[PDB]
């Protein structure tokens, strides 16, 4: 049953970028305003926080196996720290232009980063932090990357030039492309993590959800509710709902086989940005960040 | 020109 109960919320700047860890009870935020901050979400007290730099900080991963996070800035640079000291791993310039979203390979050490500068890049942390490709293909800014979690020699970059595309890290052209019909463009693309459907998800500034089947390349439903744009759409890995966010300021909960909502929650932050899901379900929980702070859920 | 500053 739905029992949504709020585990930690606290006031902050504006959360562009949020992350659970997979086995200590922390949370990422990456602000806007350069701040990164990981708290303890069961005891409520701040584990590490750094001020990076002074421009947004839009994207922010752990990695959890080397004691990391990973972030991105509006200052076009990637920083990797160690969360137990504090050291400093590496800090480069990744892109001519912002970063929007870094993904993290499941197994390899490779990361992602998607960018205005209408490019994914693909780093490898064991060979010093090497590019070793471009994506290249797009036609305007880069939202989001995402790993296929069923098969991560693969990921799906969305776009504002309203698109997904699918690569292979092999390969310099997309595998295919998807036309959303979303015609403001997507700012988010994720997978459904379970072996049962080959499907991902789109969310737009058009104020659309839809649900794809990467086979067929068909559009399966259009989830229709959201008054602004729609920031985040993601199938929760274990429970059967979509959990989306938007600058309407609401996360709204929808049954994943109805398609229809079944929750909608206004958390009192002002517009969402970004979401995370525990990596294993963990008490079910679910963090997003906003405008003015962040939230951990349960959602029973 | 650039979108989405925000």
């Amino acid at each position: 049953k739905l029992d949504i109960k709020k585990t930690f919320s606290n006031r902050s700047d504006r959360v562009k970028g949020i992350d659970f860890h997979p086995t200590e009870p922390w949370v990422l935020t990456t602000l806007y305003s350069g701040r990164v901050e990981i708290w303890n979400y069961e005891t409520q007290v701040e584990v590490r926080s750094i001020q990076v730099t002074e421009t947004p900080v839009r994207a922010g991963k752990f990695i959890a196996r080397k004691n990391w996070i990973i972030v991105g800035s509006d200052d076009f640079r990637i920083r990797v720290f160690n969360y137990n000291t504090g050291e400093k791993v590496v800090d480069f310039e990744a892109h001519p232009d912002y970063i929007r979203s870094i993904a993290v390979h499941p197994t390899k050490p490779y990361v992602l980063s998607g960018s205005d500068d209408l490019t994914v890049k693909l780093w490898n942390w064991e060979n010093n932090w090497a590019l070793e490709q471009t994506f290249e293909g797009h036609e305007h800014f880069v939202m989001c990357v995402a790993f296929n979690p069923k098969d991560p020699s693969t990921f799906a970059s969305g776009c504002l030039d309203r698109t997904v595309k699918v690569w292979s890290l092999g390969q310099s052209t997309p595998n295919f492309t998807l036309t959303t019909g979303q015609e403001r463009g997507v700012n988010y693309v994720d997978y459904y993590p379970l072996p049962d459907k080959p499907y991902m998800i789109t969310a737009s500034d058009d104020l659309t959800i839809k649900i794809w089947d990467y086979q067929t390349k068909s559009c399966v439903a259009t989830l229709e509710g959201h008054m602004s744009n729609v920031s985040f759409a993601v199938f929760h890995p274990t429970l059967p709902i979509i959990i989306s966010g938007s600058e309407d300021g609401t996360l709204k909960i929808w049954n994943s086989s109805t398609y229809k909502v079944e929750k909608t929650l206004n958390v009192g932050l002002e517009r969402s940005w970004c979401i995370a899901t525990h990596p294993t379900g963990r008490k079910n929980y679910i963090a997003s960040g906003f405008d003015n702070g962040f939230t951990v859920l349960s959602l029973a | 020109e650039k979108v989405h500053v925000q």
